[PDB]
């Protein structure tokens, strides 16, 4: 519901934690015709918990929508804002016309047309330093062999699909064994242990009986791997006791 | 949460006045979601600040806005006679604007002076039928808070009472209107009722 | 050169669904944001609502989201704020407004001349004036003359003495609300004890939503 | 967790038994050291001397740098322009009232981060840190130690704990240390003060280690695969005892290269120079179209001209067209008067775009005008 | 409760539809086909059927 997002060379990083996110509510805003997550779907966001969320904001050309996504290059993918491989995320996007864009020609978000080389993913390079293509030293302006990189893109309402400006949210959450801090509007059952029951822990589902063994996690520990990488120790989120997970009969 | 300013100020030709404005929102875009409007008596608001490290085209040096944490500031560097009105502080941060409480400007005025007093009995053409009304004149002074009261035969009356104190005028004096109602037969059966101001104490 | 005009006063009673308008010209009324702005007596602005002439695209105001609906012709550049069931508490004054060549898109930099509504549910009642006259017992001193108006809902009502004349030494107060919803006001004027009556010492009421010349001496 | 497990892991890690440097500066003036994809850093001191560490590409205003510094009770983390000074101090004037002399500026600050728990690690030795920057995340791991040997790095393991991992999405290469000067007064803020009034460095590389999990889930013993033979084969193993024998044939012998691509150049020119050399163009009713195709991509030609006023690629960058390879390629030409070139673009509106020259919605090419007063 | 369209709306808000058409393409006796014409039935002979 912001007024104004940021440009893409110095998109604003949204961190957000100890919170309960009902992603259902952000459906009943302005339409997604995107909303594609790479490494989940977009279903189970309401089940699952996260360690750490960050929503990254910054408004597009539109036609350069394609470039937010892995293995994605381009001119925003390469000098402005890049995604790994590795993405496990959510990507929204939508119309900003009647918002990002007057008449009279707006200069205030821009695209780094050039730079030296390609950025890397997640990282923000703001800086105001004037590319130099030749040999001798810049004059501190745009030259033969300078140029001014910060171009900026002239939105106006009488633009057509592909150049009109879009809103681009990227939503990145790592789903590791580790302390969680947003989980979803779910509920809450008592506790039984000593027989055999269906657990839904911090995102970790599976059948098994607790007994709450004699193991010491550490301060930054939650979950515990046997040789298999099968889970069989868990941190309970509202209290500090070691439950330890074994196979039913 | 929504804006909080001050109910006023005060000050003088020449000296440079500030006004705050607390209660301010954020978002992704940033924190500089602030704006000051002048609305002059009786006719329509105008834009004096927005993005307050800037202003609109135009408008003239005499204004400067400044914020910090979530308190704002609105520095004027010299007031003049013409720039009495109000001035009202506004969010637009998430896509919803919430106009702020409003705080009055003013200047320095004429120094205190006594009130004026004057009572008449009821009217000769209202005594006639079952309406007779009870009215007491105060003015010429220049505090803008005053009570009336009412008593006849030395007991006090404290129903069917009304009174207002607005500004008439650049006079720069308040005035004070009372009224009281009653039915004939209440008057010719007790003393001539007396108006009382209460101001500064007795009267 | 940009400049905007809205519909005159207005004064009416309770049910009927009011339309004031809000004309606009000398920009391109179909890309700029349109919006009104509530603020009642004494008090001060309250955000409504906005449209965008170039499509049907508006939002209002959370509190405003159904009593107003905002509309505008963008064959003409005409914005429209149609009531729905208006009620006697909706009585203030109205200014539309639009977003200039710069700021965000709501910063609202151009402003409308305002609106002013009264639908209260009170017709135009007529003022009756008292003479105010001074007392006989104690005529010392100067003596003061005067009327005193009373019940008349309008805002118009107004006194005046000897038809114009007599501009110095008259005093109006403010007029005070009546718990029956109407209003009154007294005026008089101060006059030395020995020049009682000098040529007619008349007061002069005037009403043009009831039509009522008032004549009345003192 | 783990525990009574072997486990195997690549990560940027130390090298063992590496060249770490010992700095002792009394003194000031010194540079700052590198970023090699991660550093180390140790100390003994009780003192709690050293409590800061600056981070960041060039270390100047021109850019963006991480500052991490302890305060009494607490920790501040920022990002922003800091204009770091030769010798980066924390003045205090005494045991109270502390400044940040360490910069002269800083205002953009897009991050902010209070902590206030980190690395006061109380007041009774040793402890040492892990620093990384990896796809924006700047991670830092830390581990307080006692100290019963003499003046010198300790033996044993000392598995590091993580700290933080928070976004900063900067170049680190530099970094340095700070230090808290308290010479009995306020000092100004010149560099080069009174030093007269003792850490370690490592930096890290891709490594490949073979980890031991105590029982408690610790961490007990370790092994760098490639240190030596020895440890090479316990990894392939996955033991750290190694009977007699020829136990593994551990791995194969390589080496590096590197070259350039796109051979030949020779094969022919390019009639580039037809277009950008003419004497007067076509109107702009008749804007010229010359079909180019089966030549070389060199448009290098194109940086021996005048400068150009206006340079505005809607497809891709300029630079890059030499070195994509097209289908067909179309270089229209035309003369306006200087003002004009606002409407010749896609979705632009005047008479020009509307009746002359009228490009699509899916157009892709640059756009680029210089000034001709003297030929035209 | 209802919805309401207009045609001032912009993209989107239009009204828009949807259909499934659900099929079933095993071995069971038919009663749907496309227009393909049907051909003779030659017999004792090795042909594509």
């Amino acid at each position: 519901n912001a007024t104004t997002f940021a440009s893409v060379y110095a998109w604003n990083r949204k961190r957000i934690s100890n919170c309960v996110a009902d992603y259902s509510v952000i459906y009943n805003f302005a339409p997604f015709f995107a909303f594609k997550c790479y490494g989940v779907s977009p279903t189970k966001l309401n089940d699952l918990c996260f360690t750490n969320v960050y929503a990254d904001s910054f408004v597009i050309r539109g036609n350069e929508v394609s470039q937010i996504a892995p293995g994605q290059t381009g001119n925003i993918a390469d000098y402005n804002y890049k995604l790994p491989d590795d993405f496990t995320g959510c990507v929204i996007a939508w119309n900003s016309n009647k918002l990002d864009s007057k008449p009279s020609g707006n200069y205030n978000y821009l695209y780094r047309l050039l730079r030296k080389s390609k950025l890397k993913p997640f990282e923000r390079d703001i800086s105001t330093e004037i590319y130099q293509a030749g040999n001798k030293p810049c004059n501190g302006v745009a030259g033969p062999n300078c140029y001014s990189p910060l171009q900026s893109y002239g939105f106006r309402p009488t633009y057509g699909v592909g150049h009109q400006p879009y809103r681009v949210v990227v939503l990145s959450f790592e789903l590791l064994h580790a302390p969680a801090t947003v989980c979803g509007p779910k509920k809450s059952t008592n506790l039984v242990k000593n027989k055999c029951v269906n657990f839904n822990f911090n995102g970790l589902t599976g059948t098994g009986v607790l007994t709450e063994s004699n193991k010491k996690f550490l301060p930054f520990q939650q979950f515990g791997r046997d040789i298999a990488d099968t889970t069989d120790a868990v941190r309970d989120p509202q209290t500090l006791e070691i439950l330890d997970i074994t196979p039913c009969s | 949460s929504a804006l909080t300013q001050p109910p006023s100020a005060s000050g003088s030709p020449g000296q440079s006045v500030t006004i705050s404005c607390t209660g301010a929102s954020s978002d992704v875009g940033g924190y500089n979601y602030v704006s000051w409007y002048q609305q002059h008596p009786g006719k329509a608001p105008k834009l004096m600040i927005y993005e307050v490290n800037k202003r609109p085209s135009g408008v003239p040096d005499r204004f400067s806005g400044s914020k910090s944490g979530n308190t704002a500031s609105l520095t004027i560097s010299g007031l003049q006679a013409d720039d009495e009105a109000d001035y009202y502080c506004c969010s637009y941060a998430l896509s919803r604007v919430v106009f702020g409480g409003g705080t009055m400007l003013t200047v320095l005025g004429q120094p205190k002076a006594a009130p004026s007093v004057t009572l008449f009995p009821p009217s000769s053409e209202e005594l006639q039928a079952n309406k007779a009304t009870l009215v007491c004149l105060i003015s010429d002074f220049y505090p803008g808070a005053v009570t009336v009261a009412w008593k006849a035969d030395s007991s006090p009356v404290k129903a069917g009472v009304e009174t207002t104190t607005p500004s008439k005028q650049s006079n720069n004096k308040y005035a004070a209107s009372s009224y009281l109602s009653l039915t004939p037969e209440q008057w010719k059966s007790h003393r001539s009722y007396s108006c009382q101001v209460t101001h500064e104490g007795s009267t | 050169q940009m400049q905007l005009v809205q519909s005159g006063a207005e004064v009416k009673k309770p049910g009927e669904s009011l339309k004031i308008s809000c004309k606009g010209s000398g920009y391109t009324f179909s890309y700029y944001w349109i919006g009104w702005v509530r603020q009642m007596p004494g008090k001060g602005l309250e955000w409504m609502g906005i449209i965008y002439p170039g499509d049907s695209d508006t939002r209002y105001s959370p509190s405003f989201q159904g009593q107003v609906t905002i509309s505008a012709d963008k064959s003409i550049s005409t914005a429209y704020l149609h009531w729905s069931s208006l009620k006697a508490s909706d009585t203030a004054m109205y200014y539309c407004a639009r977003q200039g060549d710069l700021g965000d898109w709501i910063l609202l930099g151009y402003w409308g001349q305002g609106t002013l509504v009264t639908v209260s549910s009170a017709s135009t009642k007529g003022p009756s004036v008292f003479p105010l006259a001074p007392s006989s017992k104690s005529t010392s001193g100067t003596a003061a003359l005067g009327c005193l108006v009373k019940d008349y809902f309008p805002e118009p009502v107004t006194v005046s003495w000897n038809s114009g004349a007599l501009t110095s030494g008259v005093h109006t107060f403010p007029a005070v609300l009546q718990s029956s919803g109407l209003y009154s006001l007294s005026s008089v004027v101060t006059v030395p004890s020995s020049s009682l009556g000098t040529q007619t010492y008349i007061c002069n009421v005037n009403h043009k939503p009831s039509n009522t010349k008032v004549d009345k001496k003192v | 967790f783990r525990s009574s497990v072997l486990h195997s892991t690549h990560d940027l890690f130390l090298p063992f038994f590496s060249n770490v440097t010992w700095f002792h500066a009394k003194r000031f003036d010194n540079p700052a050291l590198p970023f090699n994809d991660g550093v180390y850093f140790a100390s003994t001191e009780k003192s709690n001397i050293i409590r800061g560490w600056i981070f960041g590409t060039t270390l100047d205003s021109k850019t963006q740098s991480l500052l991490i510094v302890n305060n009494a009770t607490n920790v501040v983390i920022k990002v922003c322009e800091f204009q770091f000074c030769n010798d980066p101090f924390l003045d205090v004037y005494q045991w109270m009232e502390s400044e940040f002399r360490v910069y002269s500026s800083a205002n953009n600050c897009t991050f902010e981060y209070v902590s206030q728990p980190e690395g006061k690690e109380g007041n009774f030795n040793l402890r040492e840190f892990v620093f990384k920057n990896i796809d924006g995340y700047f991670k830092i791991y830390s581990k307080h130690t006692p100290i019963n040997l003499e003046r010198d790095l300790p033996q044993g393991f000392s598995a590091l704990e993580p700290l933080v991992d928070l976004p900063i999405g900067i170049n680190i290469t530099r970094f340095q240390t700070l230090l808290a000067l308290h010479r009995s007064y306020l000092t100004p803020v010149d560099s080069s003060s009174g030093w007269t009034a003792a850490y370690y460095v490592g930096y890290l590389q891709p490594r490949t280690f073979l980890l031991k999990y105590n029982e408690n889930g610790t961490i007990t013993d370790a092994v760098d695969c490639a240190l030596d033979p020895l440890s090479e084969t316990k990894c392939t193993l996955k033991s750290f005892t190694v009977e007699k024998g020829i136990y593994q044939t551990s791995n194969f012998r390589v080496q590096p290269t590197e070259s350039i691509v796109r051979f030949p150049n020779i094969t022919n020119l390019c009639p580039f120079h037809e277009v950008f050399n003419a004497t007067t163009f076509a109107s702009v009713y008749a804007w010229n179209r010359k079909r180019i195709s089966n030549c070389v991509a060199d448009y290098s030609v194109i940086y021996n001209f005048a400068p150009f006023f206006a340079f505005k690629c809607y497809g891709v960058s300029p630079t890059k067209l030499n070195d994509l390879c097209f289908t067909n390629v179309y270089a229209d030409s035309f003369v306006i008067r200087g003002n004009e070139v606002s409407q010749i673009a896609p979705g632009q509106t005047g008479n020009i775009a509307d009746y002359n020259y009228k490009l699509p919605d899916d157009f892709t090419g640059c756009v680029i005008a210089w000034n001709s007063n003297k030929l035209d």
